[PDB]
């Protein structure tokens, strides 16, 4: 049992690149990424009366849902299914950190959009959550629908369409209603993880729950045990349940398929949709759209 | 321009 | 005796740099969308999974 | 080796604990998105003259509102050494933006807009008639033309005004006030035809795009020459019209055959367009 020697060896040699690495990144990170983004003249309450106003190209633009509100920048989906779509939330290579505290899931992070190739314009969209203040007030001005989207490593694609969308206010620890489903991804949000029964499953279920973040509990997850809640460190933001079906706002695992022991809690925090891919699988893609209804 |  | 131990330990001490190892690289990840450039690396957590799996074939 | 793996084994673990603290520092310094070199000045008011007067000196993107809006839009002002604010409507400079474009697009407008002015744009027809006409206050245009020498011109339209979407927001203005561009909205005499100063004249003229023809042809000069401009019959200022890179251009370069170019017939021949073009207004008491 000598060979065990070779073991740490690898392991502590395995340190020092890890140590080189986070050292280079820390160095890169002197200085931040830029973009360019000129803001497109056509502007409106959201994407729905901008590409009705014309604006037919998917790229970023300046909203005012209401005058008492300062325009924002977002992202408009114009060729999805008739287009009119505000990105709500987007997820894609990883590039943004979503185990993010209350404040900023309230104020919204993460890159809205990115200059492509030479354009003079940000025609791509980036990772990012719109905030939880700005989706609020979006839901509530009239019926909403949402059109949740994702792909996984294999390259196939699926969705979940809800008819109706809703978010209340931070009072309401922005509690979250959706109806009306539809679509191939499984309806994770209205009736849990499909591979669950009983009450394992109803706990999974995400409609009618509280917003939480791992520095603010409102969890179904009742009890008094600090280690042990829905959203723990660098776990996303989401309405957790007990806890959960699927999480848009997860850690993004490259490959798709991890492991409980690649897990910091030991727990599946990544980009999940259990009713498509299951529980311990992190999409490649996955998105949330929002336009008002007719 | 000019249409005759 | 002083392997019995020993061996325990090591074996807990590759499931901490396994998850190490993944949690820098989605750390580093994220910061493609904040810093001028990023660190194209590689996790390599097939050399673990060897790691791991022969410690094993040392414990029976 | 009895006691050498003993210390390979706190060494490391030990730097791991270490590793993780500047794997948190790492994370700190990565929260951050993306700096934008593009943002929206604080000072607003009714136009670029009003934000000019409240203490604005550097060109670029504010929010104006004029009094009849009910609703603030952004637009690009350009701020000059001397207190004058100008807000400009239009502006041509690399052919990167298509104008052909409809009813809707050029009420609402298209384009985008830079701090650095550097982008094409058509600011909304519904914003350059509230612009134009919020108050008692007359306007005046200022055009600005440059070719691909580098060499510019300017004519200056004083009473400047855009009407409302239920008059097609016809174009009018009192008189031409001077520049070396010459006076392209007083129609051009091209040749032969007596009638062909008067039918090629813009003041009075309705604005027309593709899909809502409201000119003083029997065909669709907006259609036929691809763009949105207040079109008679049809052009002798065409300054929306398609980009023709190196400015000369011919019939033979054309689908329907028509001078489509960005053109100014007073100062350049209609097969030649323009490398830059700009349309600003400001109030007329400021050129005075
Ligand atoms: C409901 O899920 C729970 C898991 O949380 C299952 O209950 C026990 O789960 C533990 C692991 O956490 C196992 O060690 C036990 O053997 C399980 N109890 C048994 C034998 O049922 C439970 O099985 C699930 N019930 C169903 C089928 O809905
Ligand atoms: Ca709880
Ligand atoms: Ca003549
Ligand atoms: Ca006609």
């Amino acid at each position: 049992l000598r060979v065990l020697r070779s073991i740490l060896e690898n392991l502590r040699s395995k340190i020092q690149k890890l140590e080189s690495d986070v050292s280079a990144q820390m160095e890169y990170c002197r200085t931040p990424c830029t973009v360019s983004c000129n803001i497109p003249v056509v502007s409106g309450k959201e994407c729905e009366e901008i590409i009705r106003k014309g604006g037919e190209t998917s790229e970023m633009y300046l909203i005012q849902p209401d005058s008492s509100v300062k325009p924002y920048r977002v992202y408009c989906d114009m060729n999805t299914e008739n287009g009119g779509w505000t990105v709500i939330q987007n997820r894609q290579d990883g590039s943004v950190d979503f185990g993010r505290k209350w404040d900023p899931y309230k104020q919204g992070f993460g890159n809205v959009a990115t200059n492509t190739d030479g354009k003079n314009y940000c025609g791509l969209p980036g990772e990012y959550w719109l905030g939880n203040d700005k989706i609020s007030q979006l839901t509530r001005m009239g019926p909403t629908e949402l059109l949740i989207e994702m792909e996984d490593w294999k390259g196939d694609k699926v969705k979940a369409h809800y008819g109706g969308f809703t978010v209340q206010n931070e009072a309401n620890k922005y509690q979250i209603s959706v109806n009306k489903y539809r679509g191939t991804a499984g309806n994770a949000l209205m009736d849990g993880a499909s591979q669950l029964m009983g009450e394992n499953r109803t706990m999974t279920i995400h409609n009618g729950m509280f917003f939480s973040t791992y520095d603010r509990d409102n969890d179904g997850w009742l009890t008094s045990d600090p280690r042990k809640q829905c959203s723990k460190e660098a776990g996303g933001g989401w309405w957790y349940n007990r806890c959960h079906a699927a999480n848009p706002n997860g850690r993004y695992y490259w490959g798709g398929q991890y492991t409980w022991d690649m897990a910091k809690h030991g727990t599946d925090d990544g980009v999940v949709w259990m009713n498509w891919k299951g529980s311990w699988y992190s999409m490649r893609k996955m998105s949330m759209k929002i336009r008002p209804f007719f | 321009g000019h249409r005759p | 005796q002083h392997i019995q131990l020993l061996q325990k330990n090591v074996r807990a001490q590759l499931v901490d740099m396994k998850r190490l190892e993944v949690d820098i690289d989605i750390k580093i990840r994220s910061c493609r969308g904040s810093c001028s450039r990023a660190l194209a690396r590689e996790v390599d957590l097939k050399d673990y999974e060897d790691q791991q799996k022969q410690l094993e074939q040392v414990i029976a | 080796s009895i006691r050498y793996l003993q210390e390979i084994y706190n060494s490391n673990n030990q730097k791991i604990v270490n590793l993780k603290e500047k794997v948190a520092q790492l994370e700190a310094q990565c929260q951050e998105p993306c700096k934008d070199t593009v943002q929206i000045h604080d000072i607003t008011g009714k136009d670029c003259q009003d934000i000019a007067n409240k203490g604005a000196k550097q060109s670029g993107l504010y929010f104006i509102k004029p009094l009849k809006a009910n609703q603030q839009f952004l637009v690009y002002c350009e701020i000059d050494g001397s207190g004058n604010g100008w807000t400009v409507f239009q502006k041509r400079l690399d052919g990167s933006v298509d104008f052909k474009k409809n009813w809707i697009q050029y009420k609402e407008g298209f384009g985008h807009l830079s701090p650095t002015g550097t982008t094409e744009f058509w600011l909304g027809n519904e914003k350059i008639h509230l612009i134009s006409t919020q108050s008692a206050i007359p306007y005046a245009l200022r055009v600005e033309l440059e070719d691909w020498n580098g060499r510019t011109s300017t004519a200056d339209y004083a009473m400047f005004k855009v009407g409302p979407e239920a008059d097609k927001y016809r174009l009018t203005y009192a008189y031409f006030a001077g520049g070396d561009a010459g006076d392209a909205f007083d129609g051009f005499d091209f040749g032969d035809d007596p009638s062909d100063k008067f039918f090629t004249s813009h003041n009075g003229m309705q604005f027309s795009t593709w899909d809502n023809d409201n000119d003083k042809f029997e065909g669709n000069c907006a259609e036929q020459d691809g763009s949105g401009w207040w079109m008679n019959k049809c052009h002798a200022g065409h300054l929306n019209g398609v980009y023709y890179q190196g400015g000369t251009y011919s019939k033979a370069s054309t689908p329907n055959g028509y001078d489509n170019g960005i053109i100014w017939a007073t100062w350049k021949t209609r097969w030649y367009s323009m490398k830059k073009t700009t349309m600003k207004i400001i109030p007329f008491n400021r050129l005075t």
